[PDB]
């Protein structure tokens, strides 16, 4: 024996506050609680950002044409270059494949334990499972020097530096270097 | 009041360990560099990709291995010194940093054998010359991640920093019993010995060992773990290891 | 549209 | 070869989670947001073009473009 | 108007298409074709790291123009759809309710290795000639069906996957850093050389020869 549902008044109320709001925004400003960024960035730099973006949105395959001379090049060196990869690709496949039966193994054992410590194994806190910081032992800083020096560019080093400013300025992690 | 830890299997369990090194030297092929002529070449022609400005290019950087490595003693400290016209030679071994490592030794005892490779540690039994990792048992009342500790502050005595980010056992195996703990009374309703191994990662130290306990401690990577220890101990971890 | 209709949004404000 | 390192920091994380397959999981702020979007267009590993609706989201990104 | 003969495509793997959601770029069109021709015409598709519960892998093709391209399955194992259950019957044939009904779905490897159809979902960038990308596929298919599978090739060219597990065999170590081979002076143009200001300028130049194991007379 049961009846119908009746609504709530939170389900109406998101239904009309949205046609309010498809005009407005709420990311705009201050609206939303929003702390300024990292002072570093200025308006003159995200303007160095917006006017070359609004650049690469602009373009099309009808903007560009291409020499065929060019084109066949460019097969052979990234079909190689792939296949290189594909033989690698292939191998963490296999490789996480043997892994994640060393996980299933273990967990067919950890019923066969105790009471006291298959409690915590099982109910341990999140903020030890909750670890994602760095350490000195991160393949970015160990190979630094190395990797640095092994590419073809400063460019393409400057692709990794700018970038972590970024991201420096979004964990707020960059503070008056 | 002693009673080591038990199933409902009945066997016994041991707190283990494994430790590790990162490599030193990359090995980076062509292909993964080929690309960094190529793609930044087609580039400069067509420009089907998002370019930087000039305006993010203003910044102080520094590298994080050149400041911070001119000052760790283990890389100042350097054994072999000699004279020269004026400037002097010099080396360092035992130390971390990438230059001063050698491409090719053969010193086991030490931390550099194999720089491309990673590398885990060994460690041979007093009761047999064979090669296995470190490992004590647990009473009833203790815990893994405890007992971890008393191992730890056993054989290191705070002379080797590690890391310890896993806190859930990453290995188990079952071996069969001793012949030298038959004598002891506890062990013979148990009927089964596991070893629940952790993992961690050496910084910043060098490795010593209490000879009282081990001794003769060496190094290997995955491939050539089969010289150093049998064939059943080889099939259980090598599914899981990573020659790098 | 898409990524494009943040960036008219969210940045100009933050420019001042 | 980078490919071939974060194998083993993913691996040890499968057992502190039990899982299979390990996501990072971030959620941003707009300008936050926005700004980890330039950093993918500009990776040294990665040539992107980039798709997403008008609003921010739980990004789910692998490690190997990860990095501060 | 397609015209294959201009026109010229390849794979990729790490020039791509980035999503933030599964279903933000808009399924362009549908390809209908047996999984088991791709495996064997092209590699084994990648990870999935866009699309979540949806699909099992990946694919990520480029252009002449420059165009970035995906493909993957939608929902077609029990991957989403579950396990099948061998003790509901699949035979009663809408006597229970048909919203309550459920169909019987493969497991991938019964999947991938079936002959049947199945569409296949596209995403691009912005305006693609997709219209040629499919005949490109679906003509390329039918000359590879017959030549050769993609795998073998690569076995014959770079030998079987290695994976260092055999107690059996006897692996030999690698001693040479890759450092001291290369460097930029391999790519920069020929018949050219560093400033030597800015060799000394930018410290990152500058070479190094490796660390000798001196003799140990002299500690
Ligand atoms: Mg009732």
């Amino acid at each position: 024996w049961n009846k119908k549902g009746k609504v709530n008044e939170a389900t109406v109320q998101a239904r009309k506050e949205k046609k309010r709001l498809k005009e407005t925004n709420q990311f705009t400003g201050d609206y939303t609680g929003e702390r300024p960024p990292h002072p570093w960035l200025s308006a003159k730099r995200l303007r160095s950002i917006m006017t070359q973006y609004q650049v690469f949105a602009n373009k099309n395959r009808l903007n560009i044409k291409v020499d065929k001379k060019d084109a066949v090049e460019m097969k052979k060196q990234f079909e190689e270059i792939g296949a290189h990869e594909y033989y690698r690709m292939r191998t963490e496949q296999i490789i996480n494949e043997k892994n994640n039966q060393v996980i299933d193994q273990i967990n067919k054992e950890i019923e066969t334990l105790p009471f006291n410590i298959y409690e915590e194994i099982t109910k341990m806190p999140k903020d030890k499972i909750y670890n994602f910081n760095t350490d000195s032992n991160s393949p970015y800083i160990l190979y630094f020097e190395q990797i640095a020096r092994m590419f073809d560019e400063e460019h393409l080093t400057k692709l990794k530096v700018s970038q972590r400013l970024q991201k420096l300025a979004e964990d707020k992690l960059g503070e008056n270097d | 009041t002693t009673r080591y830890a038990q199933t409902k299997d009945g066997f016994r369990v041991d707190v283990g360990l494994v430790i590790n090194r990162y490599p030193i030297f990359l090995n980076l092929e062509k292909y993964e560099l080929d690309r960094m002529k190529y793609r930044t070449f087609y580039q400069k022609k067509y420009k089907r990709h998002m370019e930087i400005p000039e305006d993010l290019t203003d910044f102080n950087f520094k590298d994080p291995q050149m400041e911070a490595e001119e000052t760790n003693i283990d890389n100042i400290a350097t054994h072999f010194i000699d004279l020269g016209a004026g400037e002097k030679i010099e080396y360092c071994e035992s130390s971390k940093y990438y230059r001063k490592v050698d491409p090719e030794v053969s010193d086991a005892r030490s931390l550099q054998y194999a720089p491309c490779h990673r590398t885990y540690l060994l460690m041979k039994d007093p009761t047999i010359n064979q090669y296995v990792f470190p490992t004590r048992p647990v009473l009833d009342r203790e815990v893994l991640n405890e007992a971890k500790l008393l191992l730890w502050e056993k054989i290191s005595n705070l002379k080797f920093q590690v890391s310890h980010t896993a806190v859930i056992p990453n290995f188990a195996a079952r071996r069969d019993f001793y012949e030298h703990e038959l004598s002891n009374p506890m062990n013979r309703n148990l009927k089964g010995v596991k070893t629940f191994y952790f993992i961690a990662t050496h910084v910043q130290g060098i490795p010593w060992i209490n000879p009282e306990v081990y001794q003769e401690y060496l190094w290997t990577p995955k491939r050539h773990f089969q010289n150093y220890v049998p064939k059943e101990y080889y099939e259980q971890f090598i599914n899981a290891m990573h020659d790098v | 549209s898409g990524l494009d209709a943040f960036i008219q949004l969210t940045v100009p404000y933050w420019l001042t | 070869m980078l490919n071939n390192i974060f194998i083993f920091e993913k691996y040890l994380k499968k057992n502190n989670f039990k899982k299979n397959k390990i996501i990072l999981k971030k959620k941003f702020t707009p300008l936050r947001f926005f700004l980890f979007l330039l950093s993918l267009f500009l990776t040294p590993f990665n040539c992107m073009f980039i798709i997403s609706f008008k609003i921010n989201n739980k990004l789910e990104i692998n490690f190997e473009s990860y990095l501060i | 108007d397609l015209d294959i003969s201009n026109y010229e495509c390849w794979r990729s793997y790490d020039k791509m298409i980035f999503k933030t959601h599964k279903h933000a770029a808009r399924v362009v069109c549908k390809i209908n074709l047996s999984p088991r021709a791709l495996k064997h015409a092209f590699g084994i598709g990648s990870d999935v790291s866009r699309n979540s519960d949806v699909s099992t892998r990946e694919y990520d093709f480029e252009d002449s123009n420059l165009d970035s391209f995906l493909l993957y399955d939608y929902k077609a194992t029990t991957e989403y759809h579950g396990n099948n259950d061998p003790n509901y019957d699949y035979q009663n044939q809408d006597q229970v309710p048909p919203k309550k009904r459920k169909q019987q779905h493969p497991t991938p490897q019964e999947f991938w290795e079936s002959d049947e159809p199945h569409a296949f979902r596209v995403n691009c960038s912005n305006y693609a000639d997709y219209h040629k990308f499919k005949k490109w596929i679906q003509t390329e298919i039918e000359k590879r069906a017959s030549e050769k599978s993609y795998e073998e090739k690569i076995i014959e060219r770079f030998g079987p996957y290695k994976i260092y597990d055999q107690y059996d065999q006897k692996y030999d170590l690698v001693k040479e850093p890759s450092v001291f081979k290369y460097g930029r002076e391999y790519y920069l143009e020929k018949g050219k050389k560093f400033s030597e200001k800015e060799m000394e300028e930018n410290p990152y130049l500058k070479p190094i020869k490796p660390a000798k194991q001196m003799e140990d007379k002299y500690r």
